[PDB]
């Protein structure tokens, strides 16, 4: 399975505008990830990491983004917050594991990486797994609205990159290697 | 313990300005979002405007758009409205007001619970 | 806009009281709660919240105080009226932009 393609690619779209690689017929090595010290979080939900090769899915999703280190914990189920509310959530459910390392040296910039944006206004939460990638200035009481004027604000703002790249891998063809 | 404490009410002609502070202790001011509302016979309780935490957002009642504004110094604690041309019917009084629950320090979360309320002050 | 009724209630010492609040439209907000809450304001000082959630006590609300409510219409609760009750209740949802209030009901001792 192309993972090295997801976690070493280089460069990572923004949390809100999440980018989903799909990742099925194919042989899922995650010893290669299980065991490595890429990754500052390695946290899977109700499934055991160290027998990730022994769990075979239809397909596996690698949702990829950078989002704040602070945030990192609201890609998580259960969860509430700027991010998990409106930019990427993950349902209440089992789900596969969370993967994040530091990327001061790659993404962060002495003077604030802006090109990574996120949204904190919107006309209710988003659903799990679910993309809102629209930019419409955002009004309080859904009437029509131009910026700068008084109740007329942009729903996006921007991160001030330390960012940590993420890689979900969200299960539902793809299996781990036997053991010869 | 949230407290707010208004002053700065006064009687104000038809056309001019008066502006409002609020003095807010018992909780870290910066962490919140704070807001205006006032009571009159008329309108009973009415919301006016709320300002964000950081000091960015500013969101008005229709009745009050674009003749108030709202305002923020972190650096005293102080909650202020300016009120400019002030009409016959904006008398009222003045209370400050924000929330105990941050946890969820986003619009619209802030309006569902306005349980911390001043003194309030009047203004004619 | 909120309504509520009856405009003045008047309650004889010690007996139970109770306030509506009718709301032009659904107060249920885009994640399923009802942000209705109600305040009760002593003549001369401000108000104060009870109830949250529609029938939710706050921390240090005494236990005669409750409520109860779905949609649009709504009630605030008491068990019994105390003299140290005098004063307006108020209905106030923050489900829709902007938050209003109820014109509030007037509670006699
Ligand atoms: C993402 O890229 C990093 C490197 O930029 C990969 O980690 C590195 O993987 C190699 C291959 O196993 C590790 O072993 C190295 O092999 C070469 C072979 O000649 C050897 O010269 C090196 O001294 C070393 O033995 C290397 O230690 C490892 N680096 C770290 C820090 O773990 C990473 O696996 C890639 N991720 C994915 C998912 O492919
Ligand atoms: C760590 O995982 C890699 C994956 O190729 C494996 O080769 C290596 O032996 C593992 N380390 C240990 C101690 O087993």
């Amino acid at each position: 399975c192309p993972f090295g393609e997801v976690f070493n690619a280089t460069k990572f779209p923004s949390v809100y505008a999440w980018e989903r690689k799909k990742i099925s017929n194919c042989v899922a090595d995650y010893s290669v990830l299980y065991n490595s010290t890429f990754f500052s979080t390695f946290k899977c939900y109700g499934v055991s990491a160290t027998k990730l090769n022994d769990l075979c899915f239809s397909n596996v999703y690698a949702d990829s983004f950078v989002v704040k280190g602070d945030d990192v914990r609201q890609i998580a189920p259960g969860q509430t917050g700027v991010i998990a509310d409106y930019n990427y959530k993950l349902p209440d459910d089992f789900m596969g594991c969370v993967l994040a390392w530091n990327t001061r040296n790659i993404d962060a910039t002495s003077t604030g990486n802006y090109n990574y944006k996120y949204r904190y206004l919107r006309h209710g939460k988003l659903r799990p797994f679910e993309r809102d990638i629209s930019n419409v200035p955002f009004s309080p009481d859904g009437k029509p609205c131009t910026p700068p004027a008084l109740n007329c604000y942009w729903p996006l703002n921007d991160y001030g990159f330390q960012p940590y790249r993420v890689v979900v891998l969200s299960f539902e063809t793809v299996c781990g290697p036997k053991l010869s | 313990q949230a407290q707010l404490v208004e002053s700065g009410g006064a009687l104000v002609q038809p056309g001019r300005s008066l502006r409002l502070s609020c003095a807010a202790s018992g909780f870290t001011f910066r962490n919140y979002a704070m807001h205006w509302v006032r009571q009159a016979p008329a309108t009973g309780l009415q919301w006016l405007a709320v300002i964000t935490s950081d000091g960015r957002n500013k969101f008005y009642a229709d009745s009050v758009k674009g003749r108030f504004t709202i305002s923020r110094e972190d650096s005293k604690n102080t909650l202020y409205l300016q009120m400019d041309s002030l009409r016959g019917e904006d008398t009222a009084v003045y209370y400050c007001v924000t929330q105990r629950d941050n946890s969820r320090d986003y619009f619209p979360h802030y309006f569902h619970d306005m349980d911390v309320w001043g003194q309030g002050t009047t203004v004619a | 806009v909120l309504t509520q009724s009856p405009l003045s209630l008047p309650v004889t010492l010690g007996q139970p009281a109770s306030i509506s609040c009718r709301s032009s439209q659904s107060l249920v907000y885009s994640d399923g709660d009802t942000y209705l809450n109600w305040f009760q304001q002593r003549p001369g000082q401000s108000p104060r919240r009870l109830i949250y959630q529609v029938s939710n006590r706050d921390s240090g609300v005494p236990d005669r105080f409750s409520g109860s409510g779905s949609g649009t219409d709504f009630t605030l609760k008491i068990s019994r009226v105390e003299a140290e009750d005098v004063g307006v209740y108020y209905c106030m949802q923050g489900s829709h932009w902007p938050p209003t209030f109820g014109q509030g009901t007037k509670v006699e001792i």
